[PDB]
């Protein structure tokens, strides 16, 4: 779990630059199916990023 | 460390101090000519009795 | 190891011989035949050893 | 030597190389006169059949993953999320 | 072939003539000019390293 | 003891084998039912291609001669080695009178063909009962 | 035309533009080991010579070659060259019924193909009986031509 | 397109490299060969005893 | 290096390629005389006896 | 020389890079565990802009 | 000897076999193969003991060809010839070297060398007999052979006999 968050801190971080209440509200004006449907696609590309285990 | 440079040094030295390969490396899987543990063979393909009733 | 090297096995006492599966001779036309190079060295070897066994 | 199933830690996901060997191997069985769990919509070419066999998870195996210290689990391809 | 983009798998048309015909958008990766360039084509013969050949 | 391997078609056996061989494909296979009858062929001509019995016979021998880095005392002294062994076999006459026998044919301006015809005659002779003698010169002209 | 390629037009190729002719000869010399063995330009014949290749023979003439102006493919054996071999040397197959020589002849490419235009036939130097031969060949300049 | 064989089919795994012991080269080898010559005095077969021998 | 790492290998074709934007970004233009001198043994299966049969 | 330096390693089922003989390389492939087939150029909205933007 | 040994196999199936009942196949060939055959580290195999509980383990997949391989380990009533061991058999083919002995299901074969002075071959009888100072041994007669030596060869095992010494010969 060390190695995961000190792994996953700068995405994190990254998340949580791009997904602020200011940001939502004011400029992109998302409802509630539009905000749960970028949560699940960003959770989404996020377990598609993952290197495969057996490459070269 | 023979298929790279230097091959008959390499195996002189072997068999002198009765050196022993592990035979895992990628060089070695080809020289032997079988599967490797690379990719598609770096695990084996099993058969469950269980789930052909399914 | 005992089971695998020894410095009296270090020295050469008998030789082996490869079989013509390792060192192929060709018989072109049926009156120019070559032999290996391999070949004619256990020819040298037979010679000097034949030689040194008569002297000796 | 077995890893139980609570002790599974490997990734659920399907890899490429994993889901490549599956359609191989059975792509081959089915070739060779297999039992085919699924209906044919008239497919005639073995590995759109064993691809069919995968997109409805009818595909009779179980995967062993070696871990790097000799060890090994058994991950069966029906419960490996695919894509 | 430095790349592994060099050696790349590919759908078989029968055309006459002689020559090797492809598309111009993969003489980038092969680093090729069709200048008396010539190419290797192999062919695989079983069936499962066909299919891990064309998922891979 | 037999050692012959003899070549002939199980489905066919109807006759000895009248047989073709596909050497592009590397293949025998009978003329009849069309069935193959050995795979992977092997080739004389490309063995032939890296490299004399009628005269050397079967005797093998190698030249010692200095090397790139070598001294010339050890060319000397296993030259010296040979010296010693060359009376182990009695074929030191057909060198020698090959070469002179070459320095005559050479001087005579006569073709190869006289000289390859002369040697062998003087093969055949050699060292025979009925020569006695006739010291090396009259057996050469 | 993109990446140096180059569009030609078929009606001038049609009428006779970058078109070559190639000559390829092919040098044939018997030849004496011992006296004892001669090599000799005959034709073969199917019944009493062993190791004959598997090209047509029906372009060879008395003395074992083809004359010019004869159309000859591939696989076609221009020059008509066997060995004597001796019963007991090798016996190998059919050495033992055949009896008489070996094929050792020297045909055309298997990919070429064309008309022999000159064939001639000289002593060399030590008076061996050897035979050159020089087959044409127009080249229509095709796709895979390179300018 | 070889011979069909009875023995256990397995894979190549450990290769040990050891050196050459002279009682286990007289153990593996099967003739002794003392004449130089390559093939037979009547210039066919194999000397039989010799360089290549049957 | 030329007998274990790397060989000549055989069902293998080698010649001069050229463009053809007529055709796809993944497929090659084969020659008739290359796709009769190369082969594929592929299984007799009841999906294809038929067509197999044709094709002797 | 770095075809043949960097072959025998590679990614197994743990997520850490270790060659053939179980030396750790890397703890994690690429110090994050991604493939270099899903990774874009993105932009930090935390340090970007100035303070008063940042608390704006 | 007739032992009873744990014996382990591996099994080859074909892809045609994967039906849920291929347990029953599994042993189906577990005896065809088994039963009757032989082996030169186990002997001649006579029976299979525990039909039921026959344990299956798991079944592992080769590379090529995708047969199954399965190691099965069950229980078996095996014949194992010895070295000097005292057996008894009945003749079957005779000859002048000596006469064929049946022990089961070896054939062991005694040398005349191995035999005493006063046994003689006798050919003018229907079949051939060996006659002695006092028996007679014919086929169908009963003879105590004392196995001398034994040869374990792949799946073949012949064994040599003798009833030279004492308290052997004809039953
Ligand atoms: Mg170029
Ligand atoms: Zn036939």
């Amino acid at each position: 779990q060390n190695a995961q968050r000190d792994a996953v801190t700068l995405f994190c971080c990254l998340l949580r630059s791009r997904l602020a209440t200011r940001r939502v509200l004011q400029e992109y004006r998302l409802t509630k199916q539009a905000f749960d449907w970028v949560l699940s696609n960003i959770e989404a590309q996020f377990l598609r990023s993952v290197v495969h285990p057996g490459e070269m | 460390r023979c298929s790279f440079e230097e091959t008959v040094e390499i195996l002189f030295e072997a068999g002198a101090s009765a050196e022993l390969d592990d035979c895992r490396g990628v060089s070695e899987n080809v020289i032997l000519g079988q599967m490797a543990p690379i990719g598609t063979g770096a695990f084996d393909v099993m058969i469950d009795e269980e789930s052909l009733v399914k | 190891n005992e089971v695998f090297s020894r410095p009296e096995w270090m020295i050469l006492t008998c030789l082996p011989v490869p079989p013509p599966p390792v060192r192929p001779s060709i018989s072109f036309n049926e009156s120019q035949r070559g032999e290996d190079d391999l070949t004619f060295k256990l020819a040298d070897i037979l010679k000097a050893n034949i030689s040194l066994e008569t002297l000796e | 030597k077995a890893i139980p199933k609570d002790q599974r830690a490997t990734t659920p996901y399907m890899t490429k190389y994993e889901r490549a060997r599956i359609l191989g191997t059975r792509a081959l069985q089915i070739s060779m006169n297999a039992p085919v769990f699924v209906d044919l919509e008239g497919e005639t070419d073995p590995l759109r059949i064993a691809m069919k066999e995968l997109a409805e998870k009818k595909i009779p195996l179980v995967i062993r993953r070696y871990l790097p210290d000799g060890s090994f689990e058994d991950w069966s391809v029906e419960e490996l999320i695919v894509d | 072939s430095l790349h592994k983009m060099s050696m790349m798998a590919h759908r078989v048309k029968v055309i006459p003539y002689s020559t090797f015909r492809l598309n111009l958008s993969v003489t980038s990766p092969y680093n090729a000019d069709f200048d008396g360039d010539e190419m290797n084509l192999h062919v695989p013969q079983s069936e499962e390293t066909r299919a891990e050949l064309s998922q891979l | 003891p037999n050692l012959n391997i003899v070549l002939t078609c199980p489905e066919c056996k109807v006759y000895p084998p009248k047989i073709v061989e596909r050497f592009s494909e590397g293949d025998v296979v009978c003329a009849l039912c069309g069935l193959v009858l050995s795979d992977k062929l092997v080739d004389t001509r490309s063995e032939w291609r890296t490299f004399n019995p009628l005269l050397d016979g079967n005797n093998l021998s190698t030249r010692i001669g200095k090397g790139e880095t070598t001294d010339m005392r050890f060319t000397k002294e296993l030259n010296k080695a040979q010296g010693k062994n060359v009376m182990d076999k009695k074929d030191n006459e057909v060198q020698a009178a090959f070469a002179k026998i070459t320095m005559l044919c050479d001087a005579a301006e006569l073709p190869k063909i006289v000289k390859d015809c002369a040697k062998e005659a003087y093969k055949l002779c050699h060292d025979e009962k009925t020569l006695k003698g006739k010291s090396m010169e009259s057996i050469m002209a | 035309n993109q990446e140096d390629s180059m569009i030609m037009n078929q009606s001038s190729i049609d009428r006779g533009l970058f078109r070559s002719l190639f000559f390829r000869s092919y040098m044939d010399q018997e030849k004496k080991y011992g006296m004892s063995i001669t090599e000799t330009f005959e034709k073969p014949q199917r019944t009493n010579t062993l190791r004959m290749k598997h090209g047509t023979y029906d372009k060879l003439d008395d003395d074992g070659l083809i004359a010019p102006g004869v159309r000859v493919s591939g696989e076609d054996v221009i020059i008509g060259k066997t060995t004597p071999i001796s019963p007991d040397e090798e016996e190998l197959g059919q050495r033992t019924a055949y009896h008489s020589k070996r094929d050792a002849s020297t045909p055309l490419r298997s990919t070429e193909n064309g008309i022999v235009d000159q064939v001639l036939v000289t002593t060399n130097q030590d008076g061996l009986k050897f035979v050159k031969v020089r087959v044409r060949t127009t080249k229509i300049p095709q796709i895979g031509d390179k300018f | 397109g070889q011979q069909y064989s009875s023995a256990p089919l397995r894979t190549v795994k450990e290769v040990q490299f050891g050196l050459f012991s002279p009682e286990e080269v007289r153990a593996i080898s099967v003739a002794k060969i003392r004449f130089p010559e390559t093939m037979d005095e009547t210039q066919t077969r194999a000397k039989i005893g010799g360089l290549n021998d049957p | 290096r030329g007998n274990l790492m790397g060989k000549r290998v055989d069902f293998s074709a080698r010649t001069v390629i050229s463009g053809d934007p007529n055709l796809e970004l993944d497929q090659v233009g084969v020659p008739k005389s290359i796709a009769k001198t190369l082969t594929y043994p592929e299984v007799v299966t009841p999906y294809n006896i038929d067509r197999l049969t044709q094709l002797v | 020389r770095l075809v043949k330096a960097l072959e025998d390693i590679m990614v197994h089922y743990d997520n850490t890079t270790r060659n053939s003989l179980g030396n750790v390389i890397q703890f994690i492939y690429g110090e994050d565990g991604m493939d270099a087939a899903h990774i874009e150029k993105q932009s930090l909205d935390t340090i970007g802009g100035s303070d008063a933007a940042f608390e704006k | 000897m007739f032992f009873i040994k744990d014996l382990s196999l591996n099994i080859t199936l074909h892809p045609s076999f994967f039906g849920p009942r291929m347990k029953q196949y599994l042993k189906t060939k577990l005896l065809e193969e088994v039963e009757g055959s032989c082996t030169g580290k186990f002997g001649y195999i006579l029976c299979v003991l525990d039909y039921d509980n026959i344990d299956i383990q798991r079944g592992r997949i080769l590379p090529t060809d995708g047969s199954a391989e399965f190691n099965v380990k069950y229980r078996a009533v095996v014949f194992k010839p010895f070295k000097g061991e005292v057996v008894d058999g009945t003749v079957v083919s005779c000859s002048q070297h000596g006469f064929e002995v049946q022990v089961g299901p070896m054939k062991v074969f005694v040398t005349k060398h191995l035999m005493p002075q006063d046994l003689t071959f006798n050919a003018g009888s229907n079949p051939p007999s060996y006659q002695s100072s006092e028996d007679v041994i014919t086929i169908k007669s009963r003879i105590r052979v004392k196995i001398e030596g034994c040869i374990s060869q792949v799946s073949s095992i012949h064994a040599i006999g003798s009833i030279k010494e004492d308290y052997l010969g004809a039953i």
